[PDB]
């Protein structure tokens, strides 16, 4: 066999997924670094911010 | 007159000065520091971005307006002058120069 290359997974057009049209559709990041409009991926038992690599719950 | 995107936006590139992007745009939306805002009317359909029609009447930013995708990746951005092409859709300009001639069509665009 042989070990694979990871390619940039392609979710398409997130960008309205970052809201709900006034009101987000996602939770907020706490932090001085990072913040105005950084949020948290809601997984199943986890919530994810990338920069701080921060998990709630 | 179109100097209001001729001597602010390339005169803007070399100050760090463009937000360039949509979700860049998002984030600089949440920031409230949208000084200028120029949108697109080029789209599959116009329907389909309504992000940053809608945050500015929560956020109280300037908006004008343009018809073209490929003017618009002609104003602001990066190209071959088999060509690379580039479209920009929605430009937050952050910050600016000190100008003497075009301080005014970008501020007094309020109506
Ligand atoms: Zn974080």
């Amino acid at each position: 066999p042989k070990k694979n290359k990871h390619k940039r997974k392609k979710v398409k057009l997130a960008v309205l997924k970052y809201y709900k049209v006034i009101s987000r559709l996602r939770r907020e990041c706490p932090s001085d670094e990072c913040g105005a409009g950084v949020f948290m991926a809601s997984h199943f038992d986890r919530h994810y911010c990338g920069k701080c690599c921060l998990t709630y719950c | 007159v179109n100097t209001a995107l001729q001597e602010v936006l390339k005169t803007a590139l070399i100050h760090d000065g463009l937000a360039r992007g949509i979700r860049e745009a998002a984030k600089a939306l949440d920031k409230r520091q949208a000084h200028l805002c120029v949108l697109a009317s080029n789209c599959d359909e116009p329907m389909y971005v309504k992000l940053v029609e809608a945050l500015c009447a929560e956020h109280q930013i300037n908006l004008i307006k343009v018809d073209d995708n490929k003017k618009l990746g002609e104003w602001v951005g990066l190209c071959k002058i088999p060509r690379k092409v580039v479209g920009c859709s929605c430009v937050v300009v952050k910050d600016y120069g000190k100008e003497s001639q075009a301080k005014d069509v970008i501020e007094e665009y309020f109506k």
